[PDB]
RNA sequence: AGCUACCAUCUGUGGGAUUAUGACUGAACGCCUCUAAGUCAGAAUCCCGCCCAGGCGGAACGAUACGGCAGCGCCGCGGAGCCUCGGUUGGCCUCGGAUAGCCGGUCCCCCGCCGGGGUCCGGUGCGGAGUGCCCUUCGUCCUGGGAAACGGGGCGCGGCCGGAGAGGCGGCCGCCCCCUCGCCCGUCACGCACCGCACGUUCGUGGGGAACCUGGCGCUAAACCAUUCGUAGACGACCUGCU
RNA sequence: CAUAGCGACGUCGCUUUUUGAUCCUUCGAUGUCGGCUCUUCCUAUCAUUGUGAAGCAGAAUUCACCAAGCGUUGGAUUGUU
RNA sequence: GGAUGAACCGAACGCCGGGUUAAGGCGCCCGAUGCCGACGCUCAUCAGACCCCAGAAAAGGUGUUGGUUGAUAUAGACAGCA
């Protein structure tokens, strides 16, 4: 689409969400993934940590400063996964990669906006309930990410402010329902039209 | 094939960018962890290496050969004229690290401190902070400064003070003072901001920062030796005298 | 925790497949995945049907398992499932979806006008209620 | 007064893995995510509208920067609402991931 | 094979009540309150009557491994009932050949100091889990009493005490010194 | 032999008449096959194994599909078969619940492929029989012999995961 | 003097998840069981800290060019235009989340007149529904009925509040100036009706660069070379000094 | 006392630090042994850390696990490995 | 097509447009399953993942799933406790 697609990374499987995001950005769409510390990986935490430690072991023997750059933030981990699914060594792939933004937590541009969900990448429907999974935030923290605590604190503050906003919205909606109850003699003429054509059961 | 005999590696790989330091002062890079329980205090100071001598003292180490005995010990003298506090920096914690939130500078910044801001002090018009210091007098600038202090109080996690050395008290040629952010530890952000604001434009002597017989860390840039070979730089084994193209080399 | 159960006589709504949008009664259970299924009054002849395309309702019929079409149809007709289903909120939501989908361009225009006026009146009343509630002043 | 055309994305050319047939293009029409929904758009005119440096004549208007490569949808592609399009000239590769307008012009309804 | 239904029912005594918040069981009895969630197991918990307080655990369409969890949940709930009604008391004995093991119980029974284990100068400080109180028995000369409401916490504290006094670099079949859990029972014996 | 939804075929064949017996005996088999061509091929395979017959030396006088005589009734099927594993041949007795005999045999082929990696060319179905519910031996089949059978559908996974592909609401699994 | 030597002297560090292993509770398998679900301890290993470097990576702050016509910044969407780069063709201004469960509303208890609990009442193939919601563009003129009339508009002024994770945003008051129009259903006619035809329709007063005019409000600086220093040094670079 | 520690007769492997077998690359040339120097890697662990077992009383030793972080030396003879 | 490859699998070739296939494929790279695909099996602290082909055996497992044969049991089995 023409606007930015904001995806909440909580409860989403890494590779599934990354494949969807890669196709979206290749189709010329701006995608912003927030709360990348909430991304889940199937398989138990020790196995996933072993996978990332093997990735850490892969370095250039002659000069590690040139070698593979092992990014420790969950946002950068997800970004590298999407880059793995993109043709990043061509101009088209680099433009597609530039169309993607990743964040830990939800920063101020996007904490006041609705966030989409990709059901085809959700753990609840893609994973059996008996299986074990790992949290990307915990994996990143125990492999070297330094900002798990401050991100948690800022997320708690954001959740408090969102709770206040939601209480205000519920009060407004209650008042709207009361208003619809108050005026119905002057409303039933259009309510019947809406009910006839299927809007507003 | 494996090397015939085992030998430990020459030099440490923990200092590999064996390059000229990009700085001359020596930055802290890690301040002591802050706990609000302690009283408000500064965490660092700036001195100048004057020279070395030696002292005689009696040791109070039980179970040692030198218990209750006299020893001669080499000591280093570091001249430490009092620092002058000229500013306050606030930092805020972000998922990308600490970032500078707001810097507030005191009125009446010293001449030697202002010399730090100029590459050519001789040709300068000495205009630094001249318009900034005017906001400490008018009501608009004073309100802006109070808003900055309140924002630091309610948003910043760690604050630091800008302090500069006093060149005029040293026997050195250099008149350009050294500036430094020194972290304030030991209290709430409001308390340390109040403490720093009272210490603005003031002199902090070294005895208020450090005490007798405590162990501290010294940060600085070592003596330059210029361009050196492997034998002097990494202390590798010298090759035998019969070597053709040179013996102060690493063979393989 | 669970309130709707797969059992004999349970009425299920068909979500997809060749019989989508119809009501059926569960006559028997086969191998954890399929059911012998019969809609005698909703025009679904007896056949096997997977549980994945079923959505259980709150109606349960009382007939023995693997009874014939006669008894299933009498159980359906007595305490008529069709009228009760049509009265439920589920079926009228389905009907609302259908009549919204089959709405023409002129109908869309008329709905736009009616919804415009309705929303404006409701918004005026909401503003009035907000201003009425704002006059709170009590120590 | 209104958009009057369906949005589509130039996804790419008809291709194998290692061969590319640039004479026909693959279009992703927005909101069309099944093959059975593509029947409406078959035969519809489609346009790649872009801007350039020099002014060109505009039919029924003053010259401006706008240029068009005209085309039309030929058949459905895949199972997921892709369509194939033939344009008068093969689409430039810089247009991949950019807007194509499906114009509704040859209406069958 | 998927079993259609595997259920098991636990009876609740009259003096104790149980509240379900989803899969979180809160058991309130005379001795306290034990709260434990079983959200890692996909079962259905139901309270049956207003008369005798049966709690039924149901598993639908479970294979063998998750049929194994129904009796685990039921035994955990029975242990919670037992803890809030009678409590759990573990009696440990300190055995030694030459060096007596001196045990000092610090504040409120929450810390245990072992002094002379195998005659070494090291002092073992073992901190009990919260809600577990340690004491020195007045009936036996070398006996620790660990009392609490949560069986896992009490037994974990006992295991910490037992594992602190571990003989190393010696034949453990000969150097039998240490503190060992002698018996497990209840308080109030009711 | 591949598969699909198998069908039952009654296949009747005989030898060609020779100046040793003018009326050779007729032999009948039940063949579960995708189609009548495969049914005739399997008939020749089996009668070649059992009797001393060949496709060239004999003929097939009938090959007709056997329709299920009660496809509206759930029933229990016992299937005796033999198959070649990777290291031997084994006889198996399996049980299934289905409406049709051919569907039960198809279930058997899929289940053998799933549980024993047995391809359809390794499997010889030697007997299929409808059995009473009291004669069943497999608990997975016997557990459905309940006149008051009752179970929910606990964790209903969303299957329309791409319509819509992007949404604001997270799916519900409880119904 | 400088350089320099275990050939003199000084200094060398903290956590986390865990491996092996030993255990707890506990089924499977009315017993047992370190394991299946759930837990504990756990190391020269591993990761991080301390330490070294510091991204075609950011932040805060300072000063920002004349004594003569000479440059610059902000305010005006102020005017008239050029050159170049093109994309796009309404918006959604946010609970936390669970999934073997959820969502909404309401009376009694506790805590600042709002929230958190216990009731009770509803909804749940989500209808207080993103399979959704909002806005909705032909424009005017006579002209009536309904909605409102405690109402909308100000690139109109001044004030206040909230927002710091990248606040680059949002909201509320006081004064003034307007129309009674704009929203629905009707009456009444008109507009280039350009004679079948494409790139139409928006964001948009778009981004960027030089330059002309028009006013107001404000500013008068550094860097580099050269010189010097020697805490530095192959040369660069670096530390310095200069009414 | 088979299996603490060993393992006959048999039998299944792994490795490319031995020596063979072959002759695919190199004969308009890839400088051919050893030592010295220096870096890194492997583990099939000698020591050190944490453990399990013994025909483990202690001491010493032996077997095994996680484990390559760190170390594994000075010399006489010999060109030697 | 097999990522890659003289020999494998498909198929042999003038320059093109349209249609359809082979072998092989259809999460993303990368065309195509964005089917409300079917039935099961499997959890790996070295999982597995497609001719040639690019790594493994004997021997084990009270992991789990099927199957064969035999045995005991209300004349009360089995397991626990005595
Ligand atoms: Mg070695
Ligand atoms: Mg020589
Ligand atoms: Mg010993
Ligand atoms: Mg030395
Ligand atoms: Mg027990
Ligand atoms: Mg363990
Ligand atoms: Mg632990
Ligand atoms: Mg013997
Ligand atoms: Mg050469
Ligand atoms: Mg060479
Ligand atoms: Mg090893
Ligand atoms: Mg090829
Ligand atoms: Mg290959
Ligand atoms: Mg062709
Ligand atoms: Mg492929
Ligand atoms: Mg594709």
């Amino acid at each position: 689409e023409v606007q930015v697609l904001v995806l909440d990374g909580r409860g989403h499987l890494l590779g599934r969400l990354a494949a969807i995001v890669a196709k979206q950005v290749l189709l010329g769409r701006k995608v912003v993934v927030v709360r990348c510390e909430g991304i889940n990986i199937s398989g138990n935490f020790y196995r996933n940590k072993l996978k990332y430690l093997a990735f850490l072991r892969k370095r250039m023997n002659t000069n590690p400063s040139r070698g593979p750059y092992h990014f420790r933030a969950p946002s950068r981990i997800f970004w590298r996964t999407v880059r793995g699914m993109l043709p990043h060594k061509t101009k088209r792939g680099q433009a597609a990669l530039d169309r993607l933004k990743v964040f830990d937590g939800i920063p101020p541009p996007y904490d006041k906006k609705k966030r989409m969900v990709v059901p085809a990448a959700l753990k609840v429907v893609r994973l059996k309930p008996t299986r074990k999974f790992a949290y990307l935030g915990r994996l990143a923290h125990e492999v070297g990410w330094k900002y798990q605590a401050v991100t948690a604190t800022l997320e708690e503050k954001r959740k408090e402010k969102a709770k206040i906003h939601y209480r205000k919205k519920k009060q407004l909606m209650r008042l709207r329902k009361q208003a619809e109850k108050n005026v119905e003699k002057k409303i039933d003429k259009y309510t019947e039209v809406l009910k006839t054509h299927g809007l507003l059961v | 094939s494996h090397r015939k005999f085992s030998a430990p590696r020459h030099g440490s790989l923990g200092f590999l960018p064996r390059k000229r330091s990009s700085r001359h002062r020596g930055k802290v890079k890690s301040f002591p962890k802050d706990d609000p329980s302690k009283p408000v205090h500064l965490t660092a100071f700036l001195g100048y290496k004057a020279g070395m001598t030696h002292i005689v003292r009696e040791v109070d180490r039980p179970g040692s050969k030198v218990n209750k005995k006299e020893v001669v010990e080499a000591v280093t003298i570091v001249e430490t004229p009092p620092m002058v506090v000229v500013g306050i920096v606030g930092y805020v914690e972000t998922p990308r690290g600490l970032r500078t939130f707001k810097t507030v500078f005191a009125e009446h910044i010293s001449d030697e401190c202002k010399r730090r801001f100029y590459k050519n002090w001789h040709k300068s018009k000495k205009k630094a902070f001249t318009k900034y210091c005017k906001k400490w007098q008018d009501e608009d600038g004073k309100k802006q400064l109070e808003k900055d202090f309140s924002s630091m109080k309610k948003y910043c996690q760690v604050i630091r003070v800008i302090a500069h050395t006093q060149m005029r008290l040293l026997p050195l040629r250099q008149k350009k003072a050294h500036l430094m952010e020194i972290q304030v530890n030991g209290g709430t952000v409001a308390e340390k901001l109040d403490w720093a604001r009272e210490r603005l434009e003031q002199q902090v002597p070294v005895n208020q920062v450090f005490g007798q017989d405590e162990m501290i860390d010294v940060i600085g840039v070592t003596k330059g030796k210029g361009y050196k070979g492997v034998t002097s730089r990494w202390h590798t084994k010298k090759l035998p005298r019969k070597t053709h193209r040179g013996l102060r080399k690493v063979a393989c | 925790v669970f309130r709707r159960f797969v059992e004999v006589g349970r009425v299920a709504y068909v979500s997809f497949g060749p019989h989508a949008g119809k009501l059926v009664a569960i006559v028997d259970v086969i191998d954890q995945n399929r059911a012998l299924v019969d809609g005698p009054c909703t025009q679904v002849r007896r056949q096997a049907m997977p549980f994945k395309c079923m959505q259980l309702t709150d109606f349960i019929l009382k007939f023995p398992h693997s009874a014939h079409q006669k008894y299933v149809r009498q159980a359906w007709q007595k305490a008529d499932i069709n009228t009760k289903w049509a009265a439920t909120r589920w079926a009228k939501k389905i009907e609302a979806r259908e009549r919204k989908a089959k709405m023409t361009d002129f109908d869309r225009f008329k709905v736009m006008k009616a919804k415009k006026m309705r929303n404006r009146i409701i918004k005026n009343e909401v503003k009035k209620l907000q201003k009425a509630a704002l006059l709170k002043a009590s120590p | 007064s209104g958009r009057l055309w369906s949005k589509a994305i130039f996804a790419g050319y008809k291709r194998g893995l290692r061969n590319q047939r640039e004479h026909t293009a693959l279009l992703k029409i927005e909101g069309v995510y099944a093959r059975d929904e593509t029947e409406f758009y078959l035969g519809k005119r489609c346009a790649y509208v872009y801007k350039a440096k020099n002014n060109t004549v505009t039919p029924g208007g003053k010259p401006n920067k706008t240029r068009v490569i005209w085309g039309k949808v030929t058949r459905a592609h895949g199972n997921s609402g892709m369509v194939r399009a033939k344009f008068r000239s093969n689409l430039p590769a810089k247009a991949i991931g950019h807007r194509i307008r499906v114009m509704l012009y040859p209406s069958r309804i | 094979m998927k079993t259609i239904l595997s259920n098991q029912t636990v009876d609740i005594p009259e003096n104790v009540d149980i509240t379900l918040k989803g899969r979180t069981v809160i058991v309130k009895g005379p001795r306290g309150t034990l709260r434990r969630d079983f959200n890692h197991i996909n079962v259905e918990l139901s309270l049956l009557g207003k008369k005798k307080k049966r709690l039924r655990v149901d598993k639908w369409w479970g294979n063998r491994k998750e049929l194994a969890t129904v009796r685990t949940i039921c035994s955990h709930v029975q242990n919670m009932i037992k803890g809030v009604t009678l409590g759990f008391r573990y009696k440990m004995r300190s055995v030694y050949a030459h060096f007596p093991i001196n045990v000092v119980i610090q504040e409120n029974g929450s810390l245990v100091e072992i002094r002379n284990f195998l005659g070494e100068k090291y002092i073992r400080r073992v901190r009990m889990r919260p809600g577990v109180a340690c004491s020195v028995s007045q009936a036996q000369k070398d006996e620790l009493i660990l009392e609490g409401n949560d069986i896992e916490l009490v037994s974990n504290s006992a295991a910490l005490i037992q594992q602190a006094t571990t003989v190393k670099n010696k034949d453990i079949r000969k150097f039998l010194d240490g503190i060992y859990v002698s018996e497990k029972g209840t308080v109030q014996q009711a | 032999k591949a598969s699909g939804t198998l069908r039952e075929y009654k296949v009747v064949g005989r030898c060609l008449p020779t100046p040793k017996c003018h009326t050779p005996p007729l032999y009948r088999m039940r063949i579960f096959a995708p189609n009548h061509v495969v049914a005739k091929s399997r008939f020749w395979y089996f009668v070649s194994q059992l009797k001393k017959m060949k496709k060239s030396s004999g003929e097939i006088v009938y090959c007709g599909q056997v329709f299920e005589k009660s496809p509206l009734r759930v029933k229990n099927f016992g299937i005796w078969l033999r198959y070649d594993s990777r290291s031997g041949t084994h006889n198996m007795y399996r049980e299934y619940r289905d409406l049709t005999t051919a569907g039960a045999v198809t279930q058997c082929y899929r289940d053998m492929g799933a549980r024993h990696r047995a391809r359809a060319h390794s499997i010889q179905i030697m007997k299929v029989e409808e059995i009473a519910a009291s004669k069943c031996r497999r608990p997975a089949v016997k557990q459905f012999h309940d006149s008051k059978i009752k179970f929910p559908l606990p964790h209903r996974v969303l299957r329309r995961q791409h319509k819509p592909r992007f949404t604001t609401k997270r799916p519900n699994t409880f119904f």
